[PDB]
């Protein structure tokens, strides 16, 4: 089967540098830690269990999550530099774009309202119009 | 790549020329839907210098794009003629000729209709295309003759699509495929397919009517000659109503599809849910009076028609609650088109509400040609049709191309659009139950608010749009190298909990259909051998 | 017929074997798709 | 059809006797937790030992993980851990909580 | 000289040989006659009784073990194949896809497929 | 058999069709005869040249197009027992739709008329409507359609009896007899007692009646080319199904006479 | 005739088209494709013309 | 009345109508919130509880209870919000014996009203036209595309039963704090009833499509008292 | 011993659903006990004072 130990230059901190191994060095160890598995395993070393669940049990290769450790951020910063422009977009082309009605004003605002109040609409609700600057 | 494409037979080739056309009419459409809201963006026509018939040719042509060219060849087409024949293990599907030809007689219909909105004055007439807005004094110039053309071909395509849906799902079931055992996007678009095959031919027939009253001198809906319009809008609605649940239905299937494979769970009653879906569907029928409640029908007569028309609210609330139990008790592993399924749940339910608050003829005395119904449908159509074409697309773009998109990319373009979806939306339902008329150019001078937000939400949907296009430009010249590297979710389905790394080595893939065992992009004629089944 | 499926030849458009680069076809046709209807409004003001 | 805890009870014992390669007891294992109920000891030592049958450590610690996962309140998981202390003791199968010191 | 016509089923080699004569001059064409092709293939074997283009669903009798596998015949290299489980409704429908050089396994009913093939390119 | 000449077939029943041009073509036709129609019916075009030449033009593609499926058929044998119930099952559908076209112009007519604005006087209302006697030239129109249908069940029960000499002459009888039916429709537009502006009944009336000549003409040119195919020996006594979509064609033709017969001449006046 | 089975057989012995195999055919495809093309040709030409305004002369 | 900037809500309603129907509209945006606070709440703590269960509970599929739950309960709030909807829908419909009735005619992008029951200088009908006041001939304190040149008045409390046409294209009357919206074809007409409760200026446009013509279209209805309103009719 | 952990996603599931129902209620009764009695409240108070000055 295996002799008294495995390396610890080798199969401890496993955890950084798996997904950087190359194939053959992975079939190698996951060969040399299944014959360690036939043992007892109140025999085995405690980097020989920590590397054999994160062979199994790892964050690695297909249980890899989705947004890898840094990506909330990205997404976030993406959506509102996104969002800013937008609303940077548009405002350029609403100044570039065509004029601006002659009644969105602020005394054309205030006589309507006075010729609202003078015909006393909207009672209870709101009806004065001013709304633009 | 004549002999591949031009002259092409085989269901995938097909499919990939649907979605082609389907992004084009698509990008069309949206730039017309700009437009629309950079002359609604302030009060009084600022870019249009005048000339309100240019924005409701703006209104016709966004409407007949995002419908007839966007999510009919879309979901119909594209999904539709590349999973329908894989998700049975059909080898092709039967009539292929058939299929070409309803593809390829698209592009004509979209070939008329810009030539429509080119041609001497313009069709101003909305997508209803009601008399006598629609007849020869209201409107001369061959424009509404060339999008009546143009809505005739799309007709003969979903036509002939539907035709050869239902016989190619009818009669090539492989060899255990009995009709229990479908799955449900293959349900969805046998569904879709006998409602366009009963509803179709009743559209053709009211618009060469209007044909013959606009060119032939015929008595119709022309009031000189005893005609009434409103035989015209007993017919289109009756096309219009299923038409709209024949949008809504393979948004459904795909959505389920979604849902059930990235929650690791089956969909709780799928006889329950095609029973829905048979049933929504023959109820898309029977309800077609509710689009003219103001016309001037009678006290049992609109009160038979809400009352038929918010019983429909049924089968949608079943398959709604249905989804809710599909997601809860899973492991929502939260990708792309889980995202836009969530997000497709909470946005259709809110339209769905808005439209059954619409339903009541007591309440729609005060809503009709307002923008509560632009809302209502917007909402549901919008977000029901391209948020369903998202998740279809991202969920099976690696499938059916081989090839991966950015990851971060598609769940910024997600959250970009339903910013944007939901701010443009939600103001139109506002600016609907404060009395804002349909289709005006120029609007009172209180408006602006919220016609000014919209059209800050257009612009963020439209860079969404944008973002989205250069995702497929990354996953086009990119997607070996998002393969290999960290970017992209190669293995969708996540190991189980217990599970190991080997053991999912040996076992990647696990669905309940076909298509996702297939090979990265599929091989030309696969089904060498018949596809056997338990 | 038999159709050389690969890894790129399940789409009518050459990605990778090209002579000019690809982003200027790829952008400039969903391009022309979002400039039919400015083409359409240029047309339509100028009549 | 529905089933009580007793012969859900046999049916994985029988099960866990059953399975020969490490993936049927990984399948079984799952199949064995995802129900509404977190199974027995009897089941969980069962599974143990076929997985010391199989001669795989790792599985036999996401026994124990899984069972973590699926009992509601801790004290029922010290309860269960406090119970099943003379198999794990005996094949010597480190816990996840003390595995990894942090 | 000139390839035959197939009287039977076991004679045909090729699809040269599915050709057959033709009505005199009076009376139709009988199918047996001018039928040509795989539809005269399939009109033989609707004679003889030989099914072919086998419908045959997959048998889920029992589970079907590593050391029993289930052997599924095939004409290419690889089959998919949807299982249920121990009865034929036991679990949700999965497919597997068994290879020539290796087996499929369920993850659910555990069953394990093996691929022969009928192959001879 | 052997397996070896077993995976020499197609291992499946369907029909792998090979490319073909008449897709694109007939799009491309229909393309130019709605364009050149509507460029046409507005002064655009003066000499009604383009109409006819791109209406020639799909009508000879769609000829070539049934030139291919009559081959791949007869010709090339890949019409399997499972393609035969498909196409079979394809026009069943294709013949609700165009009669779901005909019950849409009849709720059309069924709301114009059953519910006009109301008398009040005298009932049994039509005040406006088609000139007097619409008889006896449906009388002879509707009795050759019944012997239409009659000789043509005819024709078929002889077919599968196995006699060509019979099935051949009931036939023959059928196409000149639906052919003088459509001549005798035609003689009937042009001799009528009213034109198509007399109103929403007479409008309906003749747009009924023309999608119905237009339905017959297409019934004549299957019963020319199950003619053809029959003097060719391309059918057979158990694989014909160009006789049995036109014998279903025939019949849901006939039914859908009868009722636009009885509702407009009967019933509805 | 009942040329059934010898045009069995030149439709199996070939290596052309489909629409090209039978001996007839050519004389029947050749004068479609020419017309084909003078029919998709000419009404393309006809839209700058209904697009300029320019309507149809001595009517 | 006059639609307020940054509305949320309905006009000031002014007739029976009108809060009729916002009673109503507020007795179903009550269960319609219910559900939507349901969905809303499910679908969140659905999200944000099982991104994060890593046993997938596959076993759940049947659930009869559930689905007649689901079956009997939209069926029972339907039935709710029926009841109400009905009750006021055959309540707003007949004609309960009105008193004065008034023709609206809607030409091509004008309306014209004909008041059908009082004189002007023999045996003759008093109508007229409302025009849109172009943007050339607006003053401060009037406002853009909602002001006519001829206002049409209308007598305070008696029921008046608005009797509308189309003349060569479909339009709408449509005023939305009148609580009325009604379409008119040419062929034939459509008649409502209303009683206005105050005197007040309510505005409104052809809410349908009429071409180009179709934004400059308003209905500009004044109920004034009724000595003042045949103050109005004897000296137009 | 030990009591047999059954029905978790029973309890949860049930009481998620009336956590919801509670939740839309709370919100309706919001929005309907502010705004619909809000308004009905101005409504009836204006029409008091036009009665009042109507007497
Ligand atoms: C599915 C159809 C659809 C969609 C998505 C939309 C979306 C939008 N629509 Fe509209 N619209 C209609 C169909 C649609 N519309 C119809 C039928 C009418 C009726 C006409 C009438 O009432 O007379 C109408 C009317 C209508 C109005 C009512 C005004 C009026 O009364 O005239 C407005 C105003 O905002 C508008 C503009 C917009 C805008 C700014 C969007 C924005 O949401 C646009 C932004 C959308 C996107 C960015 C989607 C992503 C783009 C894609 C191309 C998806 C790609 C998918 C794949 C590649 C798979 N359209
Ligand atoms: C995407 C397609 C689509 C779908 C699915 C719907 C779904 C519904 N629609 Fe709509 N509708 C349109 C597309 C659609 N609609 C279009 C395009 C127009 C305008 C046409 C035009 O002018 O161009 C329109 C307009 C329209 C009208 C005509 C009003 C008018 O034009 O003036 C009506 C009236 O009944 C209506 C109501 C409904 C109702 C009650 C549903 C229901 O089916 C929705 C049911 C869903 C829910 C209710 C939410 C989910 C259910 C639950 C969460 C269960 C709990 C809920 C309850 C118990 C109620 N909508
Ligand atoms: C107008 C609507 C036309 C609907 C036709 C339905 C036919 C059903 C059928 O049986 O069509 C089957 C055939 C061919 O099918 P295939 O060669 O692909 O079959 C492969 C296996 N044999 O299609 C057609 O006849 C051609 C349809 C042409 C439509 C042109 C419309 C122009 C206007
Ligand atoms: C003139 C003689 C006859 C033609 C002979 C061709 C001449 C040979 C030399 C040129 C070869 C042409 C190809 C390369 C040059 C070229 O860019 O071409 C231009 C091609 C010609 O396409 P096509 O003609 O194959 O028809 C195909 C008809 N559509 O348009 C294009 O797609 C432009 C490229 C668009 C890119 C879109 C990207 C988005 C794809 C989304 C896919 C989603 C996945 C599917 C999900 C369901
Ligand atoms: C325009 C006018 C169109 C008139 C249709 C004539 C069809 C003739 C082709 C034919 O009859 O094709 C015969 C083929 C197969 O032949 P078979 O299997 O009977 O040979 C058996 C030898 N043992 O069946 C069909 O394709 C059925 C086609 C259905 C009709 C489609 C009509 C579409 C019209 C759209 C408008
Ligand atoms: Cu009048 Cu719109
Ligand atoms: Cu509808
Ligand atoms: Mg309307
Ligand atoms: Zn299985």
């Amino acid at each position: 089967a295996q002799t008294h130990a495995l390396s610890n230059a080798a199969v401890m901190d496993l955890q950084s540098r798996w997904e950087n191994m190359p194939s053959t060095e992975q079939q190698d160890i996951v060969s040399k830690l299944s014959e360690r598995q036939k043992l007892p395993w109140a025999q085995l070393t405690e980097p020989e269990k920590q590397a054999v669940w994160y062979i199994s049990y790892g964050e690695w290769g297909p249980r890899r999550p989705v947004l890898n450790k840094g990506d909330s951020s990205f997404i976030a910063k993406g959506v509102a530099a996104g969002l800013l422009f937008s609303v940077g977009l548009f405002a350029v082309v609403r100044m570039a774009g065509g004029q601006d009605a002659k009644t969105m004003n602020k005394e054309w605002q205030l006589k309507s309202d006075e010729y609202l109040k003078s015909k006393n609409a909207n009672p209870w609700g709101g009806y004065s119009q001013v709304q633009s600057k | 790549m004549v002999q591949r494409w031009l002259y092409s037979t085989n269901a995938k080739d097909i499919a990939v020329l649907y979605f082609m056309l389907a992004i084009f009419s698509g990008m069309a459409g949206t730039a017309m839907s700009l437009i629309i809201r950079l002359e609604l963006a302030a009060p009084g026509s600022q870019y249009l210098h005048g000339n309100s018939q240019l924005f409701n040719v703006l209104v016709v042509g966004h409407a007949v794009l995002m419908i007839f060219f966007l999510v009919m060849p879309a979901l119909i087409g594209g999904f539709g003629n590349y999973l329908l024949p894989l998700m049975i293990g059909a080898t092709d599907t039967a009539f292929p000729r058939i299929n070409n030809i309803a593809f390829w007689v698209l592009p004509m219909g979209l070939v008329c209709l810009v030539t429509s909105t080119l041609v001497e004055s313009g069709a101003g007439t909305g997508w209803t295309v009601y008399p006598p807005l629609s007849s020869i004094q209201a409107h001369s110039g061959p424009s509404v003759d060339l999008a009546i053309f143009a809505l005739h071909l799309t007709s003969i395509s979903s036509l002939l699509g539907a035709i050869n849906f239902i016989v190619t799902t009818l009669n090539m079931r492989t060899n255990g495929m009995t009709m229990h055992k479908l799955p449900l996007f293959v349900w969805s678009i046998f569904i879709t397919a006998f409602l366009l095959l009963l509803s179709l031919p009743v559209l053709s027939a009211g618009i060469t009517m209007l044909l013959l009253d606009r060119n032939f001198n015929t008595s119709f809906f022309e009031v000189s000659g005893g005609g009434d319009p409103i035989l015209y809008e007993h017919l289109f609605w009756f096309f219009g109503h299923p038409e709209v649940y024949i949008l809504i239905i393979p948004g459904f299937g795909i959505i389920s599809h979604v849902v059930s494979t990235y929650s690791k769970k089956p969909v709780f009653g799928e006889i329950s849910m095609v029973y829905a879906m048979a049933s929504i569907g023959l109820l898309g029928f029977l309800v077609w009076s509710h689009h003219m409640y103001i016309v001037g029908l009678d006290a049992d007569t609109r009160a038979y028609f809400t009352s038929a028309t918010m019983i429909i609210a049924i089968p949608t609330g079943i398959k709604i609650f249905s989804w809710l139990a599909t997601i809860h008790g899973g492991s929502i592993r939260l990708a792309t088109p889980m995202l836009y399924a969530i997000a497709f749940l909470f946005l259709f339910t809110m339209g769905g509400l808005t439209g059954v608050a619409l339903a009541n003829a007591s309440l729609d005395v005060a809503f009709h040609d307002t923008y509560y119904v632009v809302g209502h449908f917007h909402y549901v159509l919008s977000m029901g049709a391209i948020f369903s074409l998202f998740a279809g697309y991202y969920y099976w773009s690696p499938q059916i191309l081989g090839l991966n998109y950015n990851e971060k990319l598609a769940q910024i373009q997600f959250w970009l659009i339903f910013i944007g979806a939901n701010v443009i939306f939600f103001p139109m339902h506002f600016l609907g139950i404060n009395g804002m008329p349909r289709r005006i150019p120029d609007y009172p001078d209180a408006f602006a608010g919220w016609n000014y937000v919209a059209s800050i939400g257009s612009f963020i949907a439209t860079l969404s749009l944008f973002l989205f296009i250069y995702i497929l430009y990354d996953q086009l010249v990119n997607g070996l190298n998002n393969k290999v590297n960290n970017k992209s979710v190669i293995y969708n389905k996540a190991p189980d909990f217990v599970e190991s790394n080997t053991i999912f080595n040996l076992n990647t893939v696990k669905s309940s259909s076909i298509e996702f065992l297939l090979t990265s992009p599929p091989a030309v004629h696969s089904f060498n051998t018949p596809a056997v089944q338990s | 017929v038999h159709f050389k499926d690969g890894v790129y030849e399940n789409i009518p458009f050459k990605v990778k074997g090209r002579k000019t680069p690809y982003a200027l076809s790829h952008f400039g046709f969903f391009a022309i798709g979002f400039a039919v209807p400015f083409v359409a409004c240029y047309v339509q003001l100028k009549k | 059809d529905e089933e009580t805890f007793e012969e859900f009870t046999a049916r994985y014992e029988k099960e866990f006797d059953e399975a020969y390669d490490l993936f049927e007891v990984q399948r079984v294992l799952n199949n064995c937790f995802s129900y509404d109920l977190v199974p027995a000891p009897a089941v969980i030592e069962k599974a143990l030992r076929a997985a010391r049958r199989v001669n795989d450590l790792p599985t036999a610690i996401r026994v124990f993980e899984a069972l973590k996962y699926k009992v509601e309140n801790e004290d029922q998981y010290k309860a269960y851990l406090d119970e099943l202390k003379d198999v794990r003791q005996e094949l010597g199968v480190p816990l996840k909580e003390e595995l990894f010191p942090s | 000289p000139v390839v035959k016509t197939a009287q039977n089923l076991a004679e045909v080699n090729g699809p040269e040989t599915l050709i057959g004569p033709g009505a005199k001059e009076g009376t139709v064409p009988t199918d047996l006659d001018q039928e040509t092709g795989l539809a005269r293939l399939e009109l033989l074997g609707k004679l003889e009784g030989i099914d072919v283009f086998d419908t045959k669903p997959l048998d889920s009798s029992r589970k079907g073990t590593m050391k029993d596998p289930i052997i599924i015949e095939s004409y290419d290299d690889y089959r998919y194949v949807g299982c249920t489980g121990s009865p034929a409704g036991s679990h949700t429908i999965m497919w597997l896809k068994p290879t020539v050089n290796e087996v499929a396994r369920c993850w659910e009913c555990g069953s394990v497929y093996k691929l022969n093939p009928v192959g001879v390119p | 058999m052997t397996h070896l000449e077993r995976s020499r077939h197609q291992q499946h029943p369907f029909h792998m069709v090979m490319p073909s041009p008449w897709p694109i073509v007939v799009s491309f036709a229909l393309l130019s005869l709605a364009l050149s129609t509507a460029l046409t019916m507005h002064g655009y075009i003066g000499n009604m040249n383009m109409v006819y030449l791109a209406l020639f033009v799909l009508l000879t593609s769609s000829i070539l197009w049934f030139r291919d499926i009559v081959a791949e058929a007869t010709y090339l044998g890949d019409h399997t027992m499972a393609v035969r119930k498909g196409i079979n099952l394809g026009f069943l559908m294709f013949v609700l739709s165009e009669v779901l076209i005909f019950a849409g112009l009849f709720w059309a007519y069924f709301h114009s008329a059953m519910s006009p604005d109301v008398t009040l006087g005298a009932c049994w209302p039509p005040v406006g409507i088609e000139a007097v006697q619409p008889t006896e030239l449906p009388l002879l129109n509707t009795i050759i359609l019944l012997s239409s249908g009659a000789t043509v069940t005819y024709s078929h029960h002889a077919l599968i009896a196995g006699n060509r000499n019979k099935a051949l002459s009931g036939l023959l009888i059928t196409f000149w007899l639906i052919v003088i039916f459509v001549t005798c429709q035609y003689i009937e537009y042009t001799n009528a007692a009213f034109t198509i502006s007399d109103g929403v009944y007479g409008s309906v009336f003749y747009a009924g009646t023309g999608l119905h000549f237009l339905h017959m003409v297409m019934l004549a040119a299957m019963l020319g080319v199950n003619y053809w195919r029959m003097r060719n020996y391309h059918l057979t006594a158990g694989h014909h199904v160009g006789y049995e979509t036109t014998i279903i064609y025939t019949h849901v033709l006939d039914v859908i006479w009868l009722f636009l017969y009885v509702v407009f001449y009967w019933w509805g006046v | 005739a009942n040329k059934v089975i010898q045009l069995q057989k030149i439709f199996q012995s070939s290596t052309k088209p489909l629409w090209w195999r039978h001996p007839r055919s050519a004389l029947y495809l050749y004068p479609f494709y020419a017309i084909f093309a003078v029919a998709v040709v000419t009404p393309l030409l006809y839209i700058p013309n209904a697009i300029r305004g320019i309507k149809a002369k001595k009517a | 009345d006059v639609p307020t900037p940054y509305a949320c809500y309905f006009q000031d309603s002014a007739t029976p109508n009108q809060e009729g129907i916002l009673e109503l509209h507020d007795n179903i945006m009550f269960y319609l919130l219910v559900i939507l606070g349901l969905v809303s709440w499910m679908l969140y703590t659905i999200v944000m509880t099982y991104s994060k269960n890593p046993i997938a509970y596959k076993y759940i599929k049947h659930g009869q209870t559930i689905e007649v739950i689901w079956t009997i309960f939209p069926a029972v709030i339907l039935l709710i919000i029926a009841f109400p909807s009905f009750i006021l829908l055959y309540l707003c419909d007949e004609v309960i014996s009105p008193a004065m009735t008034i023709k609206a005619i809607g030409y091509q992008w004008y309306w014209k009203y004909e008041y059908s029951d009082f004189i002007n200088d023999s045996g003759e009908t008093v109508e007229f036209e409302s025009y849109v006041i172009p943007d050339e001939l607006l003053e401060e304190g009037q406002l853009r595309l909602l002001d006519t040149d001829t206002s049409m008045v209308v007598p305070v409390d008696t029921h008046i039963r608005f009797v509308v046409t189309a003349a060569d294209v479909i339009h709408d009357f449509a005023i939305p704090s009148l609580g009325i919206k009604v379409d008119a074809t040419p062929g034939r007409l459509n008649q409502v009833s209303a009683l206005i409760q105050r005197e007040g200026v309510f505005y409104g446009a052809c809410s349908e499509l009429c071409g180009t013509g179709h934004a400059n279209m308003p209905i500009k209805i004044e109920a004034v008292s009724l000595p003042k309103f045949l103050e109005w009719l004897n000296e137009q | 011993t030990i009591a047999p952990i059954t029905g978790t996603i029973k309890r949860r599931v049930i009481m998620d659903i009336v956590l919801g129902f509670s939740l839309g209620g709370v919100m309706a009764s919001y929005w309907w006990w502010g705004f619909h009695m809000d308004k009905i409240n101005k409504r009836e108070k204006f029409y008091a004072e036009l009665a009042e000055r109507k007497k």
